[PDB]
């Protein structure tokens, strides 16, 4: 079931709740060398799923590390690490205020698409004199 | 201590030196060493984590000011025209004020003549052809003279004078540090020493900004002295020159203060005590190179 | 600035005669520091 | 004789000014036909590709 | 008769792209080169 | 023009060996060595024989003088540039 | 092409700039050639660049 609405910092749109990427493993490697074998990057895809699923939940409302090392737990250490990382990343807890404005206007407007001078991809604004018409054409 | 900041400058340095050819215009070159200077210049606290090739590259960027053309590498710069050139020595000195036995000492190796590092390091300075430093000496005698000596008052030395005290502390603090196969002599119709003049222009203005004043014409004269007897017991522990070098020393019409200028000194200002010692051991050793000449 | 006295970098140096009056203009900076001490 | 010296010195200055606005006036038009000669030999190289 | 609607959306993602390619080349502006001189303050922290 | 279907219009005029014939006769080369040239009529009667393409070999030939005509107005004018 | 590689901008037109419409045939070894008779000319007519 689907009820709310959430919204991310675009730059984060590289995450995917499918995947990995280069971005965090650079930024928390611990899971990875393949070295401590109680660590996986299996194990970090499922907490992180977990989390982010817990926010995305009732995110109006702030989500604390405590209360996942209270759910689920492998670590107090390496699961606040990413906890707070995600929170820097926005993925989590990010919707937990709300701002709003009543925007008055303004000359420009996004409904407003009209010919005028353009940067864009070439156009013509000049077509053909009269001789132009004396070719055999195609 | 953003070691990440010490990564990047070192690297870059790196290459914008060793530059194989990727960088398109030449003013983007210009553009990095200029501003790379300055943000050097608001740095007045440690560098050099492993320093040597640092050093080096630091070293190779303060001398690419100053004109080029044995004697002084360096036509002293027309001051009308660079401000940089200025940033080159304020750092050369505040960067260099640690005496900590790190950076004195990479400059100190730089007096010679993982580990693939070392290689790298000579491996420059014989890409660099004998010494080099002496180069940095010439680069350091740039921007002091022939203008203000040859303007038509003092006034409006105060402003570059402000500027000139930290280079004079600059060359004498790496005169501690040459205390070995060398030839060198850097008083050979290349300067001269206007430092005299300069002192009594100080002076002069002194009986007639601020706080700079007495401590640059101080340090000019110790300068003047530690050079000169530096030069004198070198050539002599190497002793691969003639006496004449005393006749050679006494040579100079840019040199040793008049007596009877010590004597109308010794008498009018009476606020220059440690001045007058100054004077007074310079004047010494003046006289001790006249009568042992002969 | 440096443009305005000279901008002798390279030219191909086509004969190279620029080293020659080159000279020339050192050692009027020569003759500048003699002049001036003098 | 300090004086006389300075004062034949002003003397010549002038001229000396002068021979420094022909450099000046020499350096630039040496300036420009360098560009045309590059320019002209690039052209003599492979006239298609300078084109 | 898609056509013209495939160049234009075409040109607004182009003109996106390119967007990323400007960097202030454009332009040359002072980047605060403020000391002009080095201040009472350098020399004295030099000495000091 | 050849490399552009797309040519100026025209219903009688003269317009590309105009330059080429320009072009020719700046060169000078009234020796000209390039694509055969004339000592006897044979030697017209060979390139007949040899012109055979619709245009391209005569294509070449005006853009091969027309170099010409260029690298010699770029020798000249080079010395003269040395020179000053 | 002259238009086929330029749009909203293009050479004048008073002076033979055609030369460009006509921008190439042989390019590669139709250059190597003529720089081959230019070369030639050079010492034919030729028989140091100074006096």
């Amino acid at each position: 079931p689907q009820a709310h609405e959430i919204v991310i910092p675009s730059y984060s749109k590289w995450f995917n709740l499918e995947k990995i990427h280069s971005i965090e493993v650079q930024s928390l490697p611990e899971f990875f060398t393949n070295r401590i074998p109680s660590k996986t990057p299996e194990v970090y895809m499922r907490y992180r799923n977990f989390m982010v699923n817990s926010y995305r939940l009732n995110p109006n409302e702030y989500f604390s590390v405590t209360t996942a090392r209270r759910n689920v737990s492998g670590d107090a250490a390496a699961l606040f690490r990413l906890h707070k990382f995600l929170t820097k990343w926005g993925l989590i807890n990010y919707q937990v205020d709300s701002k709003l404005l009543p925007k008055n206007i303004e000359p420009p407007l996004t409904s407003q698409y009209s010919t005028r001078h353009d940067a864009p991809r070439g156009l013509f604004p000049f077509e053909s004199y009269k001789p132009s018409v004396q070719l055999p054409d195609m | 201590r953003n070691f990440y900041l010490k990564r990047f400058i070192s690297d870059l340095l790196w290459l914008v030196l060793i530059h194989p050819e990727n960088f398109t215009c030449n003013r983007k070159i210009l553009n990095f060493k200029k501003d790379l200077v300055i943000v050097l210049s608001n740095i007045s606290h440690l560098l050099e984590i492993a320093s040597s090739i640092d050093c080096l590259l630091i070293l190779i960027l303060v001398i690419s000011f100053g004109q080029p053309k044995e004697s002084l590498t360096f036509n002293e710069f027309q001051l009308q025209w660079g401000k940089y050139q200025t940033f080159g020595v304020d750092i050369l000195a505040k960067l260099f004020s640690l005496e900590k036995p790190n950076l004195n000492y990479f400059k100190s190796i730089l007096l010679n003549k993982n580990h693939k590092d070392k290689k790298l390091l000579r491996r420059l300075l014989n890409l660099y052809n004998h010494n080099l430093l002496n180069d940095v000496v010439s680069f350091l005698f740039s921007a002091i003279p022939l203008q203000q000596v040859l303007s038509q008052s003092a006034d409006p030395s105060l402003l570059i004078d402000q500027f000139s005290p930290v280079i004079s502390q600059s060359l004498t603090s790496i005169l501690v540090i040459v205390q070995l196969p060398f030839v060198w002599l850097s008083s050979e119709e290349n300067i001269g020493s206007g430092l005299l003049k300069l002192s009594e222009i100080i002076l002069n203005i002194n009986n007639s900004y601020s706080k700079v004043l007495l401590p640059s014409i101080n340090i000019s004269c110790v300068q003047l002295i530690k050079c000169l007897v530096e030069k004198s017991i070198c050539f002599e522990n190497c002793l691969n020159n003639d006496p004449e070098i005393l006749k050679k020393i006494a040579s100079i019409p840019n040199l040793f203060p008049t007596d009877l200028e010590i004597f109308q000194l010794f008498t009018n200002p009476s606020v220059d005590i440690q001045i007058i010692n100054q004077y007074q051991l310079l004047y010494n050793l003046k006289n001790d190179i006249l009568t042992n000449l002969e | 600035a440096e443009l305005i006295p000279e901008l002798y970098s390279f030219q191909q140096l086509v004969d190279s005669e620029k080293r020659l009056d080159h000279f020339i203009h050192l050692r009027n900076l020569h003759m500048k520091r003699m002049v001036a001490q003098w | 004789e300090l004086n006389e010296n300075a004062r034949e010195l002003e003397q010549i200055k002038p001229k000396i000014a002068l021979q420094d606005k022909e450099i000046t006036s020499v350096l630039s038009n040496l300036h420009e036909s360098n560009k045309r000669y590059r320019f002209f030999k690039k052209i003599s190289e492979d006239p298609v590709k300078a084109l | 008769q898609l056509l013209p609607l495939q160049k234009a959306v075409r040109g607004h993602v182009l003109q996106f792209e390119w967007h990323q390619n400007s960097l202030l080349t454009n332009t040359h502006p002072n980047f605060l080169s403020k000391i002009r001189n080095i201040n009472v303050q350098d020399a004295l922290l030099t000495n000091q | 023009h050849l490399p552009f279907s797309k040519s100026e219009n025209p219903v009688l005029s003269t317009i590309a060996f105009l330059v080429g014939l320009v072009n020719p006769k700046t060169v000078q080369s009234m020796t000209q060595r390039a694509i055969q040239s004339a000592e006897s009529i044979k030697s017209q009667k060979e390139e007949i024989s040899d012109q055979k393409p619709i245009e391209h070999i005569k294509e070449g030939s005006e853009i091969a003088i027309s170099s010409l005509g260029y690298r010699s107005h770029i020798f000249a004018t080079n010395e003269e540039r040395q020179m000053n």
